[PDB]
């Protein structure tokens, strides 16, 4: 009877979670008081 | 279903439903059989479409009230 | 009532023709226990088992 | 060095908090549900009282053991709401 259940929710929690990382990464500058970050870009 | 037996609780129930149709009358143990699993089949629909099955059990209750009263 | 022939027939017979009926008591307690059995099963939605 | 750093032990009893409370969620008030016990015999015993329950099922995790322990106090005493009390201490 084919499906129909749930939207899942679930595209929306991976949507959430990869911007936490995002912030968390990001969240260690902010300020005089922050960090500094380095990229190295191989070369 | 008297050779058989049933673990899963879903089964064991229209069994021990079975020896309640069959003890008290000789005649209706397919007619509980059968009817009891349909009313699971369509209800399949309901529960898709996100109705608890808590008023599902009360719709079912009225509509048996309903039944007896027509018979 | 339905038709319960093997042959090929236009139509339905009657009731009154074979007196084929359904009994009060087969009847209206098979109502009564087939709504408690689906009942247990829709109540169920989840088991718990221990290691025998 | 080798110091301090981390507590982790909370993220388990906090996990199982969430997942005892998830079992009673589904029975409450007059709108709850019916769940099976089986003691490995065979007898299927089919009970909303949450003081039946936490008797028949056994578990390893300790968090469910002090709440299971603590609950049966409390049924010999109120006599009721033993799955309201589980409700609270999980969420």
């Amino acid at each position: 009877p084919k499906a129909e259940s749930l939207r899942r929710d679930a595209a929306l929690k991976v949507n959430v979670t990869s911007a936490e990382g995002l912030q968390s990464v990001l969240e260690t500058n902010l300020g005089p008081k922050g960090t500094l970050k380095m990229l190295v870009d191989g070369a | 279903l008297r050779e058989l037996d049933i673990v899963h609780p879903a089964v064991k129930v229209l069994v021990m439903a079975t020896e309640q149709q069959k003890i008290d009358m000789g005649d209706g143990t397919n007619l509980v059989m059968i009817l009891a699993g349909e009313l699971l089949n369509v209800s399949e629909k309901l529960i898709s479409m996100g109705l608890s099955a808590v008023e599902i059990i009360q719709g079912y209750n009225m509509a048996r009230k309903f039944t007896l009263k027509e018979l | 009532g339905v038709d319960i022939d093997g042959e090929s027939d236009e139509g339905v017979k009657d009731i009154r023709e074979e007196n084929i009926y359904d009994m009060l008591a087969t009847k209206k307690f098979a109502i009564n226990v087939a709504t408690e059995a689906a009942t247990t099963v829709l109540s169920i939605d989840q088991i718990i088992m221990a290691k025998k | 060095a080798e110091s301090l750093r981390r507590d982790a032990a909370l993220k388990v009893n906090v996990t199982s908090a969430e997942g005892l409370q998830s079992v009673l969620e589904t029975n409450l008030g007059p709108k709850g549900t019916l769940k099976m016990l089986v003691d490995g015999a065979g007898n299927i015993k089919l009970t909303k009282d949450g003081k039946v329950l936490l008797t028949e099922m056994q578990i390893q995790s300790p968090t469910a053991v002090l709440i299971a322990r603590a609950a049966a106090a409390q049924d010999e005493i109120t006599g009721d709401g033993t799955t309201t009390v589980v409700c609270l201490v999980g969420e």
